[PDB]
Parts: C-alpha cells; structure tokens; sequence
C-alpha cells in the first residue's frame, strides 16, 4: 500500500498543464533510470524524479511534467521494461487503508 | 534539490492561471459595462417617446 | 544529457505560456461577445416594453 511512504510534497497535481506520474524499477537498472527517464519523452525538467522509498528489489519514484508529454513517457518507460504505477497521492485511500488497519486491528483484540 | 526542477513547470502554470484569470476578470467587468450602457440607451428611449406622445397629445 | 534537456524544457515550455495566452484571447472574444448579446437583449427587451406603454 502507497500509505506507508506517499506524502504531498513530492507530487504536482491540481493544475491545468501539469501531471504526476509514477514508476518503479529494479535496484540495479535505477543506475540507467536516473538518467533514462528524462529521455522518455520531450517537455521534462532535470531533476523531476522524486524517491518515495527503496526496498529490498527496487525503487519507486514520482517523475513530475507538462501534461503532453505523460503518453509519450508511459508509453517509453513499457518499451524500455519499467512499470508504470501511477497513485496520484490518493489522499481518500490512503486515509482509507490507516483507518481500517487502525480498526480492524483493534476490533480483532 | 528537486525544487529547482519543479519549480519551472510551476512557473508556467502560475504565469498561465494569471492570464486565463486576468481575462476572467476583464469577462466580469465587460458583463457589468454592457447591463450599464443598457440602463443609459433604455432611458433616452423613454425620453424620446415620451417628446413624441407629448406632440401627440 | 542534462544541458540538452534544461534546453529542451527552456524552449518548449514557452508553448504552455502561448497556449495560455490563447486561451485568456478566447476568453475576450467571449467577453466581447457576451458585451454585445446583453446588452442588445436588455436594450431591445426594455424598449418593446417601453414603446408598448406610450
């Protein structure tokens, strides 16, 4: 769940030429990411990749862009084998899975 | 930092929100300029046709 | 790579602000527009109210 690590300051959203998109790679081939998602697609800033958290296989990563080169980008990141899982800081879900977990974690004692 | 990236796209939406608000506004004032001449022509309407009864009369 | 894409950006974000701009054009055109219709309809609803009182 995208709970434990998401928090609003590494998302652009509520606007009108600009989106939030988001990827996961293996640990190793980030090494090629950090430089390869800036090659996607035209219309993206240096520096737009923004780390949630690591793991044990991978990393995932906010990319933040104009809103016409996001098709392009997702479509680019597919070819070239990394994932595309786009959660744009669902703020509802998020507070939706504490809550339960919260819940039903208490309701079982 | 990131801010120095991200900051540029922000640029450009703040600089278009400005515009399409700037013209937003001018849509507005144009709204109440047109209901004001209405008010002004009605007038000199009434005006008109009250010389042109007054001569019938 | 990233002078390339700094740019790339630099040049190509100049087409959001053009589009934009376009937009906020529009947007006066309907001003304009809209000018003109309310103030012909209240003008033209008024005076065949008027008229129809002398």
């Amino acid at each position: 769940s995208l709970a434990e690590i998401v928090k609003k300051d590494d998302f652009v959203l509520d606007s009108e030429y600009l989106v939030t998109l988001l990827v996961v790679v293996p640990k190793l081939n980030h090494n090629d990411w950090i430089k390869q998602y800036e090659t996607l697609a035209e219309m993206v800033v240096p520096r737009s990749s923004n780390v949630l958290s690591e793991d044990q296989d991978s990393y995932l990563c906010n990319v933040t862009l104009f809103k016409k080169a996001v098709d392009d980008f997702r479509h680019k990141a597919r070819e070239n084998k990394f994932i595309v899982r786009d959660f744009q800081y669902n703020e509802e879900e998020m507070r939706a899975d504490k809550e339960e977990m919260n819940r039903l974690s208490t309701d079982k004692k | 930092s990131q801010s120095q990236g991200i900051q540029q796209l922000l640029q450009a939406e703040k600089r278009a929100a400005e515009k399409v608000s700037e013209a937003r506004k001018r849509k507005n004032r144009r709204l109440k300029q047109a209901k004001e001449e209405a008010q002004a022509e009605i007038e000199q309407y009434r005006l008109q046709r009250e010389k042109e009864f007054k001569a019938k009369e | 790579s990233d002078a390339d894409v700094q740019k790339q950006i630099k040049h190509m974000m100049a087409f959001i602000e053009q589009e934009a701009n376009e937009k906020a054009e529009e947007i006066d055109a309907k001003a304009e527009e809209e000018f003109n219709i309310e103030k012909g309809r209240l003008v033209q609803t008024q005076r065949l109210k008027i008229m129809e009182y002398y």
